[PDB]
């Protein structure tokens, strides 16, 4: 559970939306 | 430690967002799925968390949610509390197929050093901020 | 498929992309712009594109955002020439002004999330995900 464990975890479930908005 | 920056890794690191966006979209076309990635996220947390209220549904996505959801509806994918129809739970079954292969195309052309030095280098990015 | 992939490359991606949204979003709030992707993504096309129709923006991505960011000053709408009744999109002085610093807080966000980096492992990187793509 440390920090960029947490964060890929974060991230790997908001794929939908990372890819659906961004500043990209 | 902080060293001066590469100026092409900002548009690397975008173009292969832009790239993945694309083929995503591409491939839910592909499909007829007739679905784009905030839909799915839509999906995604309805399967996740069934049973949620649709404000709650509405805050979590950040009157547009309630159209977007209607249409959802509409299509027999989502039923009212809101849950997955049995059509609702394939196309997003579908759609997370689609979102792993895409990755996996993307990553194709490294090979297996390549894979896990790229992973080194992305965390120790993050791990610094 | 030759051999399965790395399972922690896609989540370690996606962090990296979530961090960047992320930290654009709170400097954009922090600074009080009350702009979202969307915002930000409408004054970029309308500069890189001057006088832009309001169909070819429909196209690229709205009457009612452009409503929005026209009664904040940062859109101008002017008659079409030829055509009375649209209207074609500028930006104004302080929407231009604002698009550019659009720009320089997420160029910022990307120079601090890869300085730590050492210049070797940055064109490492590079290539790597230029090895991406090219394939």
């Amino acid at each position: 559970r440390d920090y960029t464990e947490q964060l890929r975890r974060a991230a790997r479930r908001n794929a939908w939306d990372l890819y659906g908005e961004h500043f990209y | 430690m902080n060293y001066p920056v590469n100026p092409d890794l900002m548009p690397a690191l975008m173009a292969v967002f832009q790239h993945v966006r694309t083929r995503i979209q591409s491939e839910l076309d592909c499909q007829r799925l007739d679905l784009t990635p905030p839909d799915v996220h839509v999906l995604k947390l309805i399967d996740e968390q069934r049973g949620l209220n649709l404000q709650d549904l509405g805050r979590q996505m950040c009157a547009l949610i309630t159209r977007k959801i209607r249409e959802l509806e509409g299509r027999n994918l989502v039923r009212r509390q809101l849950f997955l129809t049995d059509e609702g739970l394939a196309i997003h079954l579908h759609a997370e197929l689609i979102m792993s292969r895409v990755h996996d195309e993307l990553f194709a052309p490294l090979t297996p050093v390549e894979q896990a030095t790229l992973v080194h280098l992305l965390d120790q990015c993050l791990a610094a901020q």
